[PDB]
């Protein structure tokens, strides 16, 4: 008929083996190819995450342009996005309040065994999600129910006794097709280079849809990720200082964890919504959504200028526990608009999201010996004290509300113009001081020109705000205001071929309002309860350009690569984000070849990063220390060959030479190695 | 930042 590979959130990837996308609401939440969306946006396709292996979503982090990878400890890393550090997740288009990655949970790591693409929205996305963080938006998108039948089960094993295997299933269940379904869950286990860690997680989704025409779809459906880590290293791989000697050496495989340190991390969520045909020309969704993020993290690691004279060190341990839950209520009207001249579009659209975070952290720990026997050489192996009682409790709920309209106005059927914002308010009652906003303005201003028939430009300027947490307090005792930012872009766009190829190339600047830096002379600091310890909010500037290609780059050719030049200080000041790469170079590809053996599939890629650096203290001396990370030149290879009609078999090797590089240098004092030399082999469904 | 309590 019309041809419906496409939908609401828009056209679907676990098709068209194409890397560049087709149609992306993300921005706008009404459906626009790439080059009508005016803003910048990288996305992921999935028949590229599938080409190379990239399982859980870090596996896409570290393979989508623009972001850069760096950690914080074995089960905690944070993705860079245009200076800031990303930290907003939308998950079918919802956002979520497992916000804070000091107690995370499930965020950083979701096996993408579920999703069909995931599209990261750089700049300032306020628009759709209420309060969150300057950079960029991640945003999966799960698999949604196949009219015809559909599904397969891949194993696979990796190095470092890394085994996986998924299992997906989808279809009509009646005749009719009144109601389609669709589940999927995978399993996976393996160890790492790192000595005793040994992570192991697993994953149930089921999905259907409910029938009846402009009656359209009450689809329902839930999914479950359960990530029990155990060996779990904290606060970097090693500390960066011996007891007062200078620099600590230490095999790339060292780990300052305790052999039962461990952070468990798991969500599951239930979401139903269904959407409405209009007869005017117009739709309207409704969707439902009950999710929750708690964390079991029992630590137990070595940190602090360790390694002493005597070889033994030291360990902190603590743990903490918690759960979040929260409601989602989104409903949205989104068609065409006539005002004059021609029909134009709008999408008048409100929500609500109550959240409830509760948790508890023990470090008042009692009858414990922390020393250990000797330092080098050890299987992070100590006792896993009895923790007292709860140290510290969490009760807060947040309340964030809002409602939104955009506008799609086109003055020539070339120019459109992006006219629309989205107010809020934000309450966070809890068990500490008490604040929210109210009646904050968020704006969305674009409008793209179409040049030739092929290039096109845009012009933006998104906004995003947050109200900041109760630590934060100024000189008097004020939470410094919410922390708040726009970008600035300005770039051109390009595709050829209804949209199998598609570049752009564009300038951003990022203006960050009350940024949250450690207030400093202040340590004469004046009775007043803010006493103790308080922080200043100064301006921060970003600006930087971003290129990148994407899609079919010949007849079975894909490609998507990109490099990006950011920089970003504050006020007259320094330069802030030093670990972020000023400079970085993506690249992946994979070609199929022709007649002879078209049998078989061959790709590879590579990532490159100039000189990384951070700000240390050597307490033990007490003098500041730089620490660079010369260069970054990563490749990695991958083939697939396609044995049996139904029946694949492939294998991706991810570092191939095996380059001895740091991921975190900076945090705490500490510093992680990077995964060394990958290898995992695989085999596609059937029987 | 984000509040509470390694070592210190
Ligand atoms: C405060 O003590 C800190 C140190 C800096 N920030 C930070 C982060 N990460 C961020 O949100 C900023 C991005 C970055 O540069 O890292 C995370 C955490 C997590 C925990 O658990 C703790 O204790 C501190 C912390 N901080």
């Amino acid at each position: 008929a019309t041809m419906i590979t496409s939908n609401q959130l828009g056209t679907i990837t676990e098709d068209s083996g194409s890397y560049t996308p087709g149609t992306i609401a993300t921005a706008t939440r009404l459906v626009l190819t790439p080059r009508e969306t005016p803003q910048s946006i990288t996305v992921v396709t999935r028949q590229n995450m599938d080409d190379f292996g990239l399982n859980n979503i870090d596996d896409v982090m570290r393979h989508t342009p623009g972001i850069t990878v760096s950690a914080y400890d074995t089960d905690r890393n944070n993705y860079y996005a245009r200076g800031f550090s990303i930290n907003n997740f939308q998950y079918d288009g919802i956002p979520s309040t497992a916000r804070n990655v000091g107690y995370s949970a499930g965020n950083t790591l979701s096996d993408m065994a579920i999703y069909d693409r995931v599209e990261v929205l750089k700049g300032a996305t306020g628009l759709l999600t209420g309060a969150g963080s300057l950079g960029a938006t991640i945003n999966l998108i799960r698999k949604k129910p196949t009219h015809e039948f559909k599904g397969h089960v891949e194993l696979g094993a990796g190095s470092w006794d890394n085994y996986r295997s998924e299992l997906d299933v989808s279809g009509p269940l009646t005749e009719s097709g009144n109601v389609r379904g669709r589940a999927v869950a995978a399993y996976q286990d393996k160890h790492s280079f790192m000595d005793h860690y040994e992570r192991k997680t697993s994953v149930y989704y089921g999905i259907l849809e409910f029938d009846l025409n402009p009656d359209t779809m009450l689809t329902v459906g839930a999914d479950y990720q359960d990530n029990d880590p155990k060996g779990s290293g904290w606060s970097g791989s090693f500390p960066l200082f011996d007891s007062q000697g200078n620099r600590n050496d230490v095999s790339r495989s060292f780990n300052n964890g305790a052999k039962w340190s461990s952070w468990e991390q798991y969500t599951r969520t239930v979401f139903a919504n269904l959407e409405h045909n209009f007869a005017n020309g117009w739709v309207g969704k409704v969707q439902l959504d009950h999710k929750i993020n708690g964390y079991h993290a029992p630590l137990g690691a070595i940190m602090g200028d360790w390694p002493a004279p005597d070889n033994s060190a030291k360990i902190v341990a603590q743990k903490y526990t918690g759960e979040t839950k929260s409601n989602s209520l989104d409903i949205y009207l989104t068609g065409p608009f006539q005002f004059l001249g021609r029909e134009h579009e709008l999408v008048v659209g409100t929500s609500a999201s109550f959240s409830h975070w509760e948790g508890k952290s023990y470090w008042n720990l009692r009858n414990y010996d922390n020393t250990t026997d000797d330092f080098i050489n050890w299987d992070g192996d100590i006792g896993k004290p009895d923790w007292g009682t709860p140290s510290q409790y969490i009760d807060d709920k947040t309340r964030q509300l809002g409602s939104y309209m955009t506008a799609r106005f086109n003055v020539t059927d070339d120019l459109n113009l992006f006219l629309g914002g989205r107010v809020v308010d934000y309450r966070v009652t809890g068990l500490n001081p008490t604040i929210r906003e109210s009646g904050r303005f968020i704006p969305y201003v674009g409008a793209v020109y179409d040049l030739n028939d092929t290039y096109s430009v845009y012009a933006s300027y998104t906004d995003i705000f947050m109200p900041q947490d109760s630590w934060y307090r100024d000189s008097s005792n004020k939470l410094l205001e919410p922390d708040e930012g726009q970008n600035y872009e300005i770039g051109i766009k390009g595709e050829y071929l209804d949209g199998r190829l598609n570049t752009s190339l564009a300038y951003f600047e990022i203006h960050e309002e009350n940024r949250a830096e450690e207030d400093a002379l202040y340590n004469s600091k004046p009775t007043n309860p803010a006493i103790t310890y308080a922080y200043k909010g100064i301006k921060a500037k970003t600006k930087g350009y971003e290129a990148e290609i994407s899609g079919e780059l010949a007849p079975g050719w894909q490609v998507q690569a990109g490099y990006t030049h950011k920089i970003i200080r504050d006020d007259s000041g320094k330069k802030v984000s030093t670990w972020e790469p000023q400079d970085q170079l993506s690249l992946y590809t994979s070609y199929k070849f022709k007649g002879a053996l078209d049998k078989l599939t061959v790709g590879g890629g590579a990532r490159w990063q100039g000189k990384s650096w951070q700000m240390v203290y050597n307490n033990p001396r007490s003098r500041w220390e730089k620490f660079s990370q010369e260069d970054y030149w990563l490749v990695d290879l991958m083939a697939r060959y396609q044995i049996t009609d139904k029946l694949s078999a492939s294998v991706n090797v991810n570092n191939v030479f095996d380059k001895t590089y740091y991921t975190n240098i900076g945090f705490y004092t500490s510093a992680s190695y990077g995964d060394p030399r990958n290898l995992m082999f695989s085999t596609r469904w059937d029987f | 930042x984000r509040x509470k309590k390694k070592t210190t």
